[PDB]
């Protein structure tokens, strides 16, 4: 019937984000939730994960909680809240590291953990079919063309190409292993 | 300015 | 199985005015729809109205027209066609009322019967959950986005904020006299 | 459950043909697969057809699938397979047909099929409920502010009219000849 | 031009 | 040195209207300004030319004033200050009268008499070498363009078809009796 | 809405 | 014949910057040169000035650098290249000063100092003509089209209103103070 | 007083092509005037210059045009006819042959030419002012403005690589050439 | 350059 | 984001 | 589509 405590969580804490960047403006969030830009900043642990929760306008929030809503719905659901936190955790922080690594540390917004879900879910639903999670035929078809977009940056916004790479990287790979016996 |  | 009586006629009343815009311009409608503009058209009572009906764009048209079938019909189905239509007329009136008074009268949509129905959805549901009436926690979500949206002005397009403002007042306060016992 | 083989194959087919649109170019597979635009041409029979798999943006893929999966999930779903292949190419090829006429060969998309889909879904449910198919309201009047959208040049994006008509009229004249007892 |  | 009284007044006053459209609202001043929109406002004679002062963004404003200053300076420098007067009178008067009958009454801006000063300067200077104005070489490419953008809906911006074909006959026109000794 |  | 030192040393340092905010990111070049965004950022003096050196599009660097290319040029060859360098430091300072105070210091470009020029040499021109400056007719309206356009945000970018209403302030002051005998 | 007969003829040729691509269409247009797409028009030695005469927007002529009707008319004037004859030929050509190397024969425009033609005055005012040519100071601004937006991507239009570099660097080795005495 |  |  |  309704999205499980993770799966809203999250959207909460986006949305909680997208108010605080549109009150306070995008930069001065950024100095806070940003991956470490700094070397002083490198301890403050959080930043390895919360670059996930900020997005820069409407379509960017409105389409990655969208994905999310439906995917960790979907994770939450059939595999439980704890899978859910590991898969978000994992591609956050790997997602990120990437994305730093290639062009540095202003970006944002949750389409690595998006990614991460898309490959995860497909993956796991073909070779784990008795798991009880899968990507519907149709769903395939649209997260494809998510995928195709972000890779040949047909958003109209500049994309986070090591954060898409990785997190889809991430997620297939948990899926494969967690289809082992 | 910032990636998406 | 599918939208009742006042969700489908909204609808259709709607895209009539949207085809009318197209055909015959969008100032010629304006000037019969539009609250009124001159002390000779006080009288023409529709008018206190009708500017719920315009709409300036397909993305203005669809995404009015989205969340009134949703929001709407869950009102009707639930309430019944009658609490709809009265939530309708209210919301219409102050929302044109407060648009007016803060910026002219050259102003529409259905935006302010929209977010008069989120409010009134949202509150009704958690203070009256025996109405059998709720806002799904993932529509809370998007539902909040539409709002910022509106409020922060991040459309793209130039906002009746007296109207926003007024419907979502109008929408929590009349949950509010109907959740009392 | 899930989208039929045909529904499947056709969203298949135009991600292959965006994807490698995108690493070969538009043009290099307009080449390929547009109408024929030299006499040499005119015995590539799959050309009066294949005009339907390009599409040249991100919105412009979306929608045309989005729409396609719906209403052609729905005919294969209630009218089978074959029924869907044959809407198809009829209206593939009419709507070709008459856009080039109007405007020369260089058109793509498979929103020719999508208007002949929503005339036919909505007129066979009208002349002849009894065949299970038909467009429920709400999605009537999506379906209506598309064909307005289209007819009046409101996407942002220049409109292959004659291949809009030529569908829409297509998908009402196999209604029209399907519903005869 | 007009307030939406 | 610098332009003369007919050019500056019309761009100042283009100025002033442009602000009083920005402070009140554009709606506003088109019931003012507009060429008559009902039977009640026909001896309202201003509004038979007043159209040409609104404009509607800065690019309209900015690129119709900077051929004004151009075109209009250039002819009153060497024809004077009456011509200038009645080419425009002339070209503001017809350009409407068929603006509106092609599209009705809503429409603005300067253009039905730029495009009539092209087609005048220009021809002027080709039949009538000896009055001392022409359209140097350069600028006879860039209104060329300016033509071709306008015929082909190239600005981004819907066009006053009417009032420039209208316009820029009138220019022609008049440069041919002008011409003749 | 205007023609310009 | 060609610009002064002050007039292109400021040209070649903006370009300076811009090609750095490309190559490193704007965000870096922010965090050097932005106004102090943190109290340990108080003594870094440069900052109180740097944020006229940013620029963060195409249309953003080519507009602001046009007019003082124009209007600073006119200053340094008039009135020589100290009095552009004091019209620089104080219109940098006191815009950047009320820009910050509005809207916090995450601002750029070189329009503080710019609607400074346009007022100072409107204003000295018409106080002062024996000074030998003035801003000639037609650049009078474009240079009020600009104002205009700025305080009613019809640039498509977010305005910094604080630094142009003190700039302009500025400018109108010094020119003031610059036609006392 | 005016532009020479090949800057003006460039000019012309453009505007001609220009109105075949609205009357015909861009694709019909580009058929017969674009680099050999196959090796069916490999002897076809227009097609390796008539790239440089296409153009795709408003913006993407006007900018070319202005830049070519400065650099060309100054080359043209100062040097005479036969070097800009040989500079333009130079230029489209070598920028032709690499844009198709990096990208494939689908491109157009005048700014491998345009590109050719800033580093060539450049170049040679600095090497051989006794040449009588130079890029006036805020032109050389200007000009790298234009190569920085060129280079990073700053048009809001897809960016012909190959060609820009391949056409400045053709340019400053004329110039390096022909200040060799 | 394309109808869609 | 910034404010121009 | 193309490259200016
Ligand atoms: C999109 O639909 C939603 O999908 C989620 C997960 O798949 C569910 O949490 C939710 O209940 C359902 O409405
Ligand atoms: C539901 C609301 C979600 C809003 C986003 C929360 C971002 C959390 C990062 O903040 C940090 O949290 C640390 C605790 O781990 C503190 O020690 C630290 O001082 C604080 O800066
Ligand atoms: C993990 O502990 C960290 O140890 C560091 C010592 O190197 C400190 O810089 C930092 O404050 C502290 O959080
Ligand atoms: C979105 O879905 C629609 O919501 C409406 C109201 O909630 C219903 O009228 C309709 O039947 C249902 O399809
Ligand atoms: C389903 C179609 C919906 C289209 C929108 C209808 C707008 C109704 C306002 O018009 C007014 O209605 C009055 C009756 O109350 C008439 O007295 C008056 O002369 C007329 O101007
Ligand atoms: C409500 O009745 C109104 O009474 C007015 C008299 O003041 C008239 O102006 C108007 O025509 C009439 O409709
Ligand atoms: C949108 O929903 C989809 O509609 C299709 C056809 O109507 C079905 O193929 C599919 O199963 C269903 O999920
Ligand atoms: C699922 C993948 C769909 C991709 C789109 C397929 C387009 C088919 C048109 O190609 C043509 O097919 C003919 C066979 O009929 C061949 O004879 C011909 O040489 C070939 O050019
Ligand atoms: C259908 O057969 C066609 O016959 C033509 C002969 O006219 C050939 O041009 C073509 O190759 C061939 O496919
Ligand atoms: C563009 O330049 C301007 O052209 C005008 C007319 O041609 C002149 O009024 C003015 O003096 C001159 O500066
Ligand atoms: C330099 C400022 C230019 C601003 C534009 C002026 C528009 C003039 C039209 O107004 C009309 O003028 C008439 C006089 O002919 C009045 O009788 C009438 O009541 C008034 O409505
Ligand atoms: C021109 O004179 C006009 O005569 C009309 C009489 O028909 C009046 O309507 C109008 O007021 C008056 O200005
Ligand atoms: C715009 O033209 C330029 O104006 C500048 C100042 O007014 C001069 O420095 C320059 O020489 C001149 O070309
Ligand atoms: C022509 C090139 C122009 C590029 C822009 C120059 C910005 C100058 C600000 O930098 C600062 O300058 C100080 C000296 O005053 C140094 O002490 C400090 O460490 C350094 O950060
Ligand atoms: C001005 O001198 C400043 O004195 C401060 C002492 O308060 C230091 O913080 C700073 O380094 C130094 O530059
Ligand atoms: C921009 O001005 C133009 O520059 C050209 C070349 O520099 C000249 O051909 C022309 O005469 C002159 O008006
Ligand atoms: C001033 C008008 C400029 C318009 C652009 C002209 C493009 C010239 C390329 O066309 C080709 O020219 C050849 C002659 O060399 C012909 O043999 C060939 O058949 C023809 O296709
Ligand atoms: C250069 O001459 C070319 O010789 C070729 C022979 O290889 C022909 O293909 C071509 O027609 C002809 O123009
Ligand atoms: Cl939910
Ligand atoms: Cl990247
Ligand atoms: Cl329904
Ligand atoms: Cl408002
Ligand atoms: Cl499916
Ligand atoms: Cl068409
Ligand atoms: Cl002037
Ligand atoms: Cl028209
Ligand atoms: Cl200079
Ligand atoms: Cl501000
Ligand atoms: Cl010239
Ligand atoms: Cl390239």
């Amino acid at each position: 019937e309704r999205a499980g405590p993770v799966t809203w969580v999250m959207m909460i804490a986006c949305v909680v984000v997208f108010i605080a960047m549109q009150i306070l403006g995008d930069q001065e969030v950024m100095l806070w939730l940003a991956w470490p830009f700094d070397p002083t900043l490198k301890f403050e642990f959080w930043r390895y994960f919360t670059h996930a929760l900020m997005h820069f306008s409407l379509m960017h929030i409105l389409f990655n909680l969208l994905w999310w809503w439906y995917l960790g719905g979907a994770v939450e659901k059939r595999l439980g809240s704890g899978k859910l936190i590991v898969i978000t955790l994992i591609s956050a922080l790997l997602s990120g590291y990437v994305q730093q690594k290639f062009s540095g540390p202003w970006f944002g917004g949750l389409s690595g953990v998006v990614y991460a879900l898309m490959g995860y879910v497909w993956l796991r639903g073909e070779r784990d079919p008795q798991s009880g999670i899968y990507l519907q035929r149709g769903l395939i078809i649209f997260a494809l063309i998510w995928i195709v977009a972000g890779w040949f940056d047909l958003f109209g916004m500049s994309m986070a190409n090591g954060a898409h790479i990785a997190g889809l990287a991430v997620g297939l790979a948990m899926a494969f292993v967690d289809s082992l016996n | 300015r910032v990636r998406h």
